[PDB]
């Protein structure tokens, strides 16, 4: 008696992988739940690409040695990027290819930040 | 007013992460995406409602024909379809409120047997629920001419 | 159009609402006769609106006998005349090899015995009244767009009517005199 | 506060509601109390004109039945006063009433007339009736006041 | 029959659906009651249909049809009012398209998206007509569809930008770059798209992806303009730490 | 169109196959009622196809005696209600001067004691099926163009399988779930 | 050899005839043993065309 | 019809033969595509 928008989805996807079916080769199912892939765009349309930090984070680490007129300076960035991706092989170019994507996904992720409501005296 | 108005006030910086006028383009040069194209203006925005029957002040149709032994005298319009025939209705209805992108067609199970008075009152009453032709079909070819001969 | 309104008044005007095809959410808080031949059952229940049983030899029981001026008046063809007066012969038969059957023969003394009035001669509206559901529940108290309310009382009614006044927009009505389920009528007629 | 007819508490609902349509369904109706607070603010804002300025509440988990904005779009064109000297209501409150005029003037709930559009797609952008009358000056304009009181 | 169905007003919100359908002439424009319109309102099929049928001396189903007038003119203009007003959107069918179905149809070449063709019975046409579509309420994501459909246009150009900027890192240093085909970086680009634009995008070769990606279509977006960026930024592998 | 199918499949279905004009050739291996006058018994057959014998003064028997109505919806002529009457007034002096008599007044009552069913409403084609003959004989094995089959056996059917599926072009169909008579007929109607 | 729709001699006779016709008698019926190696000629004859 | 199925690309492993057969045109390096012959059928 009733209908709703994803039920007539859901009935329209039955129908139409029904119909299509019939045929396939190679000789080697599911439905998906609409509810589940609205409710996923949705989040995904509500998410924010940058994120709002009231500090900025750490860029340089010091590491003190057994001199009291001497100490390391060490750059953040490069010592936690290094885990970014896993090892490279020059046998499967796919893996380094997705090793590239996600390094290069990193920095854009890091470097999106709005400083708001800094604490001063 | 918080979505039309609110960004004139000098307190608050509107980041648009997101761009309102998208160009349809866009969407549309993904290759064969028809089908999820389809889907999803269904899933998105088809408002939600339920199937009434006509005015109980109507009555059921009486046929003009000389009485058989088993055939029916009316067809009544209260009872209540079986679920496939609320599959096929529901399948009559989605076609219709998409005039050119679905299209009916006619199937017959090898059971289910029916008396010729139905199928020869679909033959009429297909006649005015659908149309077939000027700017667009709602039916192939070979529902037309099942109609026509119905 | 939604509405709320005390469960004494639906209870009382249940008859007049399922006549007019609104539907009933209401919680609560605490023989016949048949026709010889399906055909002609068939044929009454489509010029009334009234469903009627057929005797399949059950028990004594009281029967209808359709006559010639209702076989006449409701267009009856004369394979039903013929198989009517069968079934009679055979009832005949029956009882005299050893049920009451009654020979109506006037319209209205079927209308008075059993079924629903007849129909008025207007036109046909795509739906006979504007809206679509008067309800007793808090679950749907969201669900109404307005609200009826009456002297009389229920033990949910109070919450209900303090629940339903917070809506920032809800049409109001209240009935002060004259008889309750005549002006019930006449808002769900107007509305 | 006084109703335009005294002691019409006393008289039967069936004396009040004597006919058909949106107007009909709004006489009649009592109000609730929240509602007389939104009547004192806008006899508030009708007292101050300059420093006390309207909009509408509209919350986006909300219906109501059509009658009472009908009614009201029509009753805001001569309740208040927008353009020439100075206003009482915001654009938005204008536009929203322009669009719930022109929805009840597009409603024929007991008799057809014949209507002609215009090329714009803009709201009260038709003549009506069988004299041409043009809805055009009832859009709101701030610049000249056509719309309202002043 | 003799009927406008399709017409052109004025602009629509979206550009490239600008038609106005309407079933036997009724305008969308206008808002009915169910309770009395329909009364003594007739279409050009409908009357001729009702003269033939009164014509060959069947008068009871004439009689039938003629009461069930005002129940088909309410159905029709609900499901006018949803075909024009809510299911507008960059998902529904461009004018382009639209207007070659039926020709198309009618020679049979068949080059663009076929149309879904469904089955049905005879019982199912008279319950279709002993039967209507009443709206209760409309859909919850109606309000908050252009954010869903801007945000899904932005993710297909972030991808097709990935996929320009992977061909020509590729070419810019083939010295060390291991060869690849594009087969294997288009899938390693999807294995990091979020899952709800796959899921999306996946609910139906070679060289349709590469006539997609040399298409010059593209959206603007935040997303987009930090990713180039950051794809500008990589062009050193110290950058990256990957050294030879 | 010729067909092989197993013995007990065209036995169970004869009755079928000569309703749709079929000729049957199959290899074994181990009170009726009366017209009172010719012309009601031919007009009768003539309507629905149905052969019915005449009364000739046999033996104490059963009388089928066809009432005004059905002689009005017979279409028959005044002469043959009068001679069916006269007969009838026959009868009574017969058996005055010291058999069952019953008089059928509705159209079902008929087709329920003997008979043929009614013709349906579409126009007549030339023929009814397009095959002639469906046959169980390794005779004219060669004669056949396609064969049915079922998990059913028969003590020749195996030999004949044999010698059937040896044609070079040879339309083969088997039957695996539901009802195998339902399924020949389908295919019988629509090969 | 692989069929279009695998396992179609579990589905009932009646969904594989649906309309009338040359194909559609064709269609549901299944083939002899025999006719499989003519099958097989013709896809020899696909492998080497000249 | 109007396709061509026999192309010479780069010397092969024999050199008596080093043709390549492609029927309908298709080749390895089978949604949507389709030939002149089959369209004129339909």
């Amino acid at each position: 008696s009733s209908d709703s928008g994803p039920l007539l989805s859901v009935f329209a996807l039955q129908e139409i992988m029904q119909k299509v079916r019939q045929v396939q080769a190679d000789y080697m199912f599911t439905v998906p739940d609409v509810q589940k892939i609205l409710d996923d765009i949705k989040a995904l349309a509500a998410e924010q690409v940058y994120k709002i930090v009231k500090v900025p984070s750490i860029s340089f680490r010091h590491i003190v040695m057994q001199s009291r007129d001497r100490v390391l300076r060490v750059d953040t960035y490069y010592e936690e990027m290094s885990q970014v991706g896993d090892v490279i092989t020059e046998d499967e170019p796919e893996k380094f290819y997705s090793t590239i994507i996600k390094k290069v996904r990193f920095i854009r992720g890091k470097g999106s930040f709005i400083l708001h409501d800094i604490p001063t005296r | 007013q918080e979505v039309l108005t609110d960004f004139r006030r000098q307190d608050t910086i509107w980041v648009l992460a997101l761009q309102l006028p998208v160009n349809p383009q866009v969407v549309w040069d993904v290759p064969r995406s028809s089908i999820a194209n389809l889907i999803m203006n269904i899933a998105t925005c088809l408002p939600t409602g339920e199937y009434i029957a006509p005015n109980p002040r109507i009555s059921s149709i009486t046929l003009t024909q000389r009485i058989t032994t088993t055939g029916p005298f009316a067809i009544l319009t209260g009872s209540t379809p079986t679920a496939q025939q609320l599959n096929d209705v529901r399948k009559i209805y989605l076609a219709l409120m998409f005039p050119g992108q679905i299209i009916l067609d006619l199937k017959i199970d090898p059971g289910e047997r029916m008396d010729p008075a139905v199928r020869m009152v679909a033959g009429v009453v297909g006649h005015l629920l659908f149309t077939a032709g000027g700017r667009f079909t709602n039916l192939t070819q070979n529902m037309a001419r099942q109609l026509d001969i119905a | 159009a939604m509405l709320l309104a005390p469960g004494d008044v639906i209870k009382r005007s249940s008859e007049e609402l399922k006549q007019r095809q609104i539907q009933i959410n209401l919680i609560d808080w605490t023989g016949r006769w048949v026709v010889l031949t399906e055909e002609i059952a068939r044929a009454i229940e489509s010029k009334y609106g009234t469903k009627i049983d057929v005797y399949r030899d059950e028990v004594p029981a009281q029967i209808i006998e359709v006559e010639r001026s209702l076989q006449k008046e409701l267009g009856i063809s004369r394979e039903g005349v013929a198989e009517q007066t069968e079934r009679l012969r055979d009832l005949r038969r029956k009882e005299k090899s050893g049920i009451t059957i009654e020979g109506v023969m006037s319209q209205k003394k079927l209308l008075s015995m059993i079924g629903g009035v007849e129909r008025k001669m207007a036109p046909i509206g795509a739906r006979e009244s504007a809206v679509m559901l008067v309800s007793n529940s808090i679950k749907d108290v969201v669900r109404a767009t307005a609200y009826f309310t009456a002297p009389t009382g229920d033990p949910h009614w109070k919450e209900v009517a303090r629940e339903a006044s917070k809506k920032k927009n809800i049409l109001a009505y209240t009935s002060t005199g004259g008889d309750v389920k005549t002006e019930f009528l006449h808002l769900i007629d107007h509305l | 506060y006084i109703a335009p007819n005294p002691r019409i508490s006393s008289i039967t609902l069936t004396q009040r509601i004597t006919t058909t349509g949106p107007f009909a369904i709004l006489t009649g109706s009592t109000p609730t109390a929240q509602q007389l607070n939104d009547v004192r603010k806008i006899y508030l804002a009708l007292m101050f004109p300059g420093q006390i300025i309207l909009d509408l509440k509209i919350d986006p988990g909300e219906r109501m039945d059509p009658a009472v904005r009908m009614v009201a779009g029509v009753v805001g064109h001569l309740l208040f006063t927008a353009g020439g000297r100075f206003t009482n209501l915001t654009q938005n409150m204008a536009r929203q009433l322009d669009i719930a005029l022109n929805d009840y003037l597009l409603y024929m709930y007991n008799t057809r007339v014949q209507v002609n559009y215009g090329p714009t797609g803009e709201p009260l952008d038709f003549q009506i009736g069988r004299n041409q009358y043009d809805c055009n000056v009832f859009r709101a304009d701030f610049a000249t006041g056509t719309g309202y009181n002043g | 029959w003799a009927t406008i169905d399709v017409e052109y007003r004025e602009p629509a919100p979206y550009v490239h659906a600008q038609r106005y359908i309407r079933y036997c002439g009724i305008d969308s424009r206008e808002l009915i009651n169910p309770t009395t319109y329909g009364i003594g309102m007739t279409y050009h099929c409908y009357n001729e249909m009702l003269r033939m049928l009164v014509a060959a001396g069947k008068d009871s189903e004439a009689a039938y049809f003629r009461s069930m007038l005002p129940f088909h003119m309410v159905r029709f203009a609900r499901i006018n009012q949803i075909i024009n007003e809510d299911l507008h959107s960059v998902f529904s069918l461009p004018d382009d398209m639209f207007n070659a179905l039926l020709p198309d149809l009618i020679a049979g070449a068949h080059q663009n998206a076929d149309p879904v063709v469904l089955d049905v019975s005879w019982i199912s046409l008279w319950f279709a007509f002993n039967r209507s579509f009443e709206p209760t309420h409309r859909n919850e994501m109606l309000e908050v569809a252009p954010l869903i459909e801007s945000v899904y246009a932005s993710e297909l150009s972030v991808m097709k930008v990935d996929m320009r900027h992977l061909s020509l890192m590729q070419r810019r240093f083939p010295d060390v770059l291991i060869q690849a085909r594009p087969s294997h970086f288009w899938k390693a680009v999807l294995n990091d798209s979020p899952e709800a634009v796959k899921a999306v995008m996946n609910l139906s070769n070679i060289r349709d992806m590469m006539r997609w990606v040399m298409l010059p279509s593209l959206q603007p977006s935040l997303k987009l303009a930090l990713e180039e960026e950051a794809w500008a930024a990589a062009n050193d592998f110290e950058d990256l730490m990957l050294t030879d």
